[PDB]
RNA sequence: GCUCGCCGGAAGACCAAGGGUUCCUGUCCAACGUUAAUCGGGGCAGGGUGAGUCGACCCCUAAGGCGAGGCCGAAAGGCGUAGUCGAUGGGAAACAGGUUAAUAUUCCUGUACUUGGUGUUACUGCGAAGGGGGGACGGAGAAGGCUAUGUUGGCCGGGCGACGGUUGUCCCGGUUUAAGCGUGUAGGCUGGUUUUCCAGGCAAAUCCGGAAAAUCAAGGCUGAGGCGUGAUGACGAGGCACUACGGUGCUGAAGCAACAAAUGCCCUGCUUCCAGGAAAAGCCUCUAAGCAUCAGGUAACAUCAAAUCGUACCCCAAACCGACACGGUGGUCAGGUAGAGAAUACCAAGGCGCUUGAGAGAACUCGGGUGAAGGAACUAGGCAAAAUGGUGCCGUAACUUCGGGAGAAGGCACGCUGAUAUGUAGGUGAGGUCCCUCGCGGAUGGAGCUGAAAUCAGUCGAAGAUACCAGCUGGCUGCAACUGUUUAUUAAAAACACAGCACUGUGCAAACACGAAAGUGGACGUAUACGGUGUGACGCCUCCCGGUGCCGGAAGGUUAAUU
RNA sequence: AGGACCGAACCGACUAAUGAAAAAUUAGCGGAUGACUUGUGGCUGGGGGUGAAAGGCCAAUCAAACCGGGAGAUAGCU
C-alpha cells in the first residue's frame, strides 16, 4: 500500500529547506522560534 | 461538407463530420506560429475562475492579422488552413512585397484570390476598407469598434454584420446578436461573411470529443449537496427554488449588463 | 603557478594499505592523503617539488568518514581526500 | 561436496529514486536474529569508491518561482516589466579486452574521439543585445530493408560408453571480436546553377522572402545495415607447470555458411486522420555600429587543457515507503522447446529452499482430490462448486438505429506413420552465364537452406484442442441509451458524467469568477463565441400567469439622506 | 476507422472463502489506443481548496485539516 511519505530530497528542500524558510517572513519567524527553543537541527537541511 | 459517420460503434453512430478538402494538408506557416499554453481556467491566484475548462489537445497559436493595415499592397491567397484556435478558417496570404499574413478566410475566398486593404481598395469579398467607404446595406465581418484597434465583431465561423446606416461620423451596425450598435465611421471592416459556415452542423457524438476540445464535464447544481450549490440537497429529486448560479444569482432571465459607459452606443438591444 | 607555502600545506601523508602497496609496485602509482581542498594540479605540483619526481597524472577521490559509536555516544570520522599519483616510468620514490 | 526441489518477462542481471558503509577482510557471540548459531545486513578493528568522453556541475529554455524600477495595498504585503532561476526536455567527445578480497566505459593494455585556448605559417572582411535558417516536435496504420538474437549444417577439439545397442545420418563442448576511420548502400526529402530587380524581415544586409530572366536534368541533404580496415592483435574449448587447495604462471584449435528473426534501428521517415501536435540555446548564415592594412575570421601543424563533485553496496527489497529481517515502488536487459503470444508448462544463464525443528497421523478448522443413486429437492438467492473452453470448416432466429444481434444456437474434423512430394505450395537465394553510366550495380539462373496447409492409406489408445492454457448457453422482463466516473478503508448502482435538446444571460474594458486593489482567468476568444440553469443517445412527442420569482411599464399613492 | 472485440503487461476492485497486513489473500472478476495509464517537477490552503458530486479527498485525521496560542474556555453533568 502506497503510504503517505514518499521521500524526495529536492522536493523536501524546496518545501521545508533553509532558503525556503528564509524567503518569507513567516518562515523566518519559525526559524527564530526554533533558535530560541535551542533546536540542534534548525531546518530539514542536512 | 457535413458527413454523417456510419454507426460502426456507439460513440461513432451520431457523429457528423465537417470536412473541407480545400484546407491545407500540411504543417502551418511556422514564422506566424507561437506558443500558447493551457490555463485550466485558473488565474494568477491559481484558483479556478471559470469552470469546465481543462485538458484538450496541444495547440499552437497562429498569429492572425485582425488589424489588417497593409494598405495599397495587393495580396494573393496562398492557401486555407485549419486553426485550432477558432471556429473560423484562416487563409495564408502573400503580399506583393513578400510578406505573408494569416487572415480570417471569408466565405467565397480560395487559393489564387486577390485581396486588398485600404480606402481605395475594391469593394469585393476579403477586401478591407473603412466603413465610411463601404456602401450601406453591405455585409462585412471582422469589424473594428475603435479605429486602429483591430477587428472584434463578427469573427466566428459563419458570422457577418450588416451596415444598416451611416449618420455622419458614425454608422449603425446590425450585430449577429440582433443588437443595433453605433460605431465610428472610420473604423475598419472586411467585406463579406466569415468562412466556415457549416461549422455549426458538426456534432461531437461522444463525451471524448468534448474532452478533446478542452471541456471538462458539467455537474448539475441540483445533483449536489446544499453546502456546494444553492440547488443542492433534497431527498430524492427536489428542486423547490428559483434557478440561480452557484453564487446565488438568478439565471433564467435576470439581465446583468451594467456598463453605463457604452450605453450610448447601443441603439437597440437584442431580442 | 602555485605558491610554495600552499604546496607544503597540500600533502598530508602517504597511505599504506595492500591496494596502495600493489599500486606502488606494479603501476608506479603512489597513494597519498591530501588536503580536502587540494585540487589535482596542486597535488601534482607539490609532488614534483617536495618529492622531486615527475608526475604523469593524478586521480583523486573523496573518502567519506565512517560513523562510529564510542560507548553510547555516536560520532562521525572526518572525510579526507585520497590521491593516486602515477609517476613517470623509471621514477623510483623513497 | 554430492543428490533433491523452486523461480526463470524472475524469486535473474543493470540503473534511477530513497537509503548512507549495509560493500570486502579479520575477529567476537553478551544484546539484536521470533530457536541454535561457529553464521549475519549484529559487536570491534582495518580496508575499499581513481573519469577530458558516464552523471552532476556547465550553456538553453517549459510549467512555474523570485523580481530593480513599477502599479496596488492600514502595516505586514499582492501583482508584475526588465531580468534572473527553474528538467521531467534541447546542447562536444570512447570503445574492446585484462585486472581487485572489495572500483572500473574511472586502473592497466591496445586502438580512438572532442572543444577550447596559446603559438604558427598561409590567407584576408571580421564584427550583435539585432535579421534569417535550423533545432522543432501529434495519433494511428502499413509495409519494405536491416540488425540484435537464435537454429541447423560445416569446421575444430574431445569421446567410444556402470545396463541391450552405440566408429556413426553417433555423443559433449567451442566456433567471439568493439568504438573509431573509409566506403555512402536499402531507402527518404527536394529540382539545381547563374543573372536582374523589389513598399517585406523595427535599421542594414551579399542572408531569408517575393518577382522576373537564362540554362542544365542531375544537384544537394539524409540514411539503417552490409563490406573493408580496427585485428600478424585480443578472447578462445580446454591442455600443461606450481599449489597457502583460494588460485597463480605458461599455452592455446577452429573461429565459417545458410536459414529464421524482433516490440530494437532506417523511421524526427512514409501514408493517413483531426482532436491540428513546446521553448530557447548550442549550430549555420546576414549584416550594423565599429575597426581598417591591426585585430578578428579558416588553414593545417605544434603544444598546453579539460577543473570540481559523484562513483562502494541495496534498489520489486532483510538496506527505500510500511513501528518489524512485515503490501507499495519508475526505467533498461528479454535465451531454449512447445505456443498467436512479454499467456502458460518445462528448462538455460543466474539466483534461491522463504531463520524454529522433531514426531504423531484424534476431533475440529483451512486449502485441495474422488465419490453409488438422485441432479437445485439446497438456499433469501444455484452463493460456492461443477460445467463450457482452441484452430479450421459447415451453420446460425426474433428484433434492428441495417452497423448489429453473432463466437447467436448447433454441429463436424483434430494424435502418430507412410505416400502424394527420398520436403510439396511458397520463402530465401550461391556458383555459373550475360549486361554495365562499374558498384554495396542490373539481368538470367537455379545449387543449397527453410517450409506450412491439404488429400489418400495405415496405425495405437478408453480417450489426439489429451497436460498447463482455454466463453456456459438460451427465453421473458424493470432501470440506465452507449464507452466512462463514484463513497481511499462495509454502498460501483437505477447515483454522477455523457453526446444531444431547451431556456437564459453576455457587444467585448463581455457576462461571470479569484482578488480592500492592482491585476488575472474568461480569451490572445467576439454571439456559428463564452457563462448559468435544467433535461439527457435515437424515435414519436411535450391546459393554468391567481401564488412566488423574473422581464417590461411608469399615470397615481407611499417613500431616505438632504432642505 | 473505432471513447470497436478477445486477451498478458498496466490500471482497477464485482463475488468468494480466509491479521503476514491499522483494508491484505487466494480463486475467479472489469478496462486494457483512451473521457487510458504512468515517472519527474510545478500550482490551487481551511469556511479555503479540489470535486464526472459520495459531503468525496486535502499526510492512517474532515458537515470545516494540523500545530501553537486566547486557555485553567464553559460544564445547573459524571
Amino acid at each position: 500500500m502506497k503510504r503517505t511519505f514518499q521521500p524526495s530530497v529536492l522536493k523536501r528542500n524546496r518545501s521545508h529547506g533553509f532558503r525556503a524558510r528564509m524567503a518569507t517572513k513567516n518562515g523566518r519567524q519559525v526559524l527564530a522560534r526554533r533558535r530560541a527553543k535551542g533546536r540542534a537541527r534548525l531546518t530539514v537541511s542536512k | 461538407a457535413v458527413v454523417k459517420c456510419k454507426p460502426t460503434s456507439p460513440g461513432r453512430r451520431h457523429v457528423v463530420k465537417v470536412v473541407n478538402p480545400e484546407l491545407h494538408k500540411g504543417k502551418p506557416f511556422a514564422p506566424l506560429l507561437e506558443k500558447n499554453s493551457k490555463s485550466g481556467g485558473r488565474n494568477n491566484n491559481g484558483r479556478i475562475t471559470t469552470r469546465h475548462i481543462g485538458g484538450g489537445h496541444k495547440q499552437a497559436y497562429r498569429i492572425v492579422d485582425f488589424k489588417r493595415n497593409k494598405d495599397g499592397i495587393p495580396a494573393v491567397v496562398e492557401r486555407l488552413e485549419y486553426d485550432p484556435n477558432r471556429s473560423a478558417n484562416i487563409a495564408l496570404v502573400l503580399y506583393k512585397d513578400g510578406e505573408r499574413r494569416y487572415i480570417l478566410a471569408p466565405k467565397g475566398l480560395k487559393a489564387g484570390d486577390q485581396i486588398q486593404s485600404g480606402v481605395d481598395a475594391a469593394i469585393k469579398p476579403g477586401n478591407t476598407l473603412p466603413m465610411r467607404n463601404i456602401p450601406v446595406g453591405s455585409t462585412v465581418h471582422n469589424v473594428e469598434m475603435k479605429p486602429g484597434k483591430g477587428g472584434q465583431l463578427a469573427r466566428s465561423a459563419g458570422t457577418y454584420v450588416q451596415i444598416v446606416a451611416r449618420d455622419g461620423a458614425y454608422v449603425t451596425l446590425r450585430l449577429r446578436s440582433g443588437e443595433m450598435r453605433k460605431v465610428e465611421a472610420d473604423c475598419r471592416a472586411t467585406l463579406g461573411e466569415v468562412g466556415n459556415a457549416e461549422h455549426m452542423l458538426r456534432v461531437l457524438g461522444k463525451a471524448g470529443a468534448a474532452r478533446w476540445r478542452g471541456v471538462r464535464p458539467t455537474v448539475r447544481g441540483t445533483a449536489m449537496n446544499p453546502v456546494d450549490h444553492p440547488h443542492g440537497g433534497g431527498e430524492g429529486r427536489n428542486f423547490g427554488k428559483h434557478p440561480v448560479t452557484p453564487w446565488g444569482v438568478q439565471t433564467k432571465g435576470k439581465k446583468t449588463r451594467s456598463n453605463k459607459r457604452t450605453d450610448k452606443f447601443i441603439v437597440r438591444r437584442r431580442s | 603557478m602555485i605558491r610554495e607555502e600552499r604546496l607544503l600545506k597540500v600533502l598530508r601523508a602517504p597511505h599504506v594499505s595492500e591496494k596502495a602497496s600493489t599500486a606502488m609496485e606494479k603501476s608506479n602509482t603512489i597513494v597519498l592523503k591530501v588536503a580536502k581542498d587540494a585540487t589535482k594540479a596542486e597535488i601534482k605540483a607539490a609532488v614534483q617539488k617536495l618529492f622531486e619526481v615527475e608526475v604523469e597524472v593524478v586521480n583523486t577521490l573523496v573518502v567519506k568518514g565512517k560513523v562510529k559509536r564510542h560507548g553510547q555516544r555516536i560520532g562521525r570520522r572526518s572525510d579526507w581526500k585520497k590521491a593516486y599519483v602515477t609517476l613517470k616510468e623509471g621514477q623510483n620514490l623513497d
